[PDB]
Order: structure tokens, then sequence, then C-alpha cells
């Protein structure tokens, strides 16, 4: 008969884990590089006892 | 900061009709500042290493 047109089989729709498990409502990191203006030294504290 | 005798003279009132500063005058100080920083993306998750 007369030429059908070509049916593109795209289906792709691999979806995405992107529900976490229960609801994985965890990712834990601490503060590591000793936070931002690191402050003063020692600030000469020394003893008061009179000597 | 040093201020200017225009800014002085109209802070206090006394202008005549339609000059702006018929009523006293307060102004305010305002500064911004751009700054870099580091993120860090792993583990399906992101944060400040350097905070």
């Amino acid at each position: 008969n007369k030429t059908i047109s070509v049916t593109l089989g795209l289906r792709h729709w691999k979806t995405v884990s992107a529900a976490p498990p229960e609801k994985m409502s965890k990712s834990g990191v601490c503060k590591i590089a000793t936070n931002v203006y690191n402050r003063d030294g020692g600030a000469n504290p020394f003893l008061v006892k009179y000597e | 900061v040093t201020m200017s005798p225009e800014s002085v003279v109209a802070a206090a009132g006394g202008g005549n009709n339609n000059s702006g500063y018929n009523e006293p005058q307060r102004f305010a100080l305002v500064v911004i500042a751009v700054n870099h920083n580091v993120i860090r993306i792993m583990n399906g998750s992101m944060g400040f290493p350097i905070l």
C-alpha cells in the first residue's frame, strides 16, 4: 500500500531513585577548616597567684 | 567617611517649597562585600569544606 511514516521508538524513561529508601534525611558532615576568621593566639593567659 | 557641607546643611530643615529638604533629613550608611567560596559535591550531597 502507500508508504507509512516511521514510528520513533524513543523509550528512555529510566526515571531516577530520586525518592530515598525511607527518607534518607541524613547526609552528615562536620566543619573542618577551623571556620574562618581564625581569631587571636594565646592571649597571654599567665597566672595571678601572688608569688 | 567624611561627609559634605551640602549634606550637613540639608540635614536641617527650613528648605522652601519643593526644595526636597523642607523637612529634616536622616541618613544611614550601608556596606556590601563580595567574596569567594568553595562548594563540594559528593555522595549526593553539598557543603562548604572551608566554612
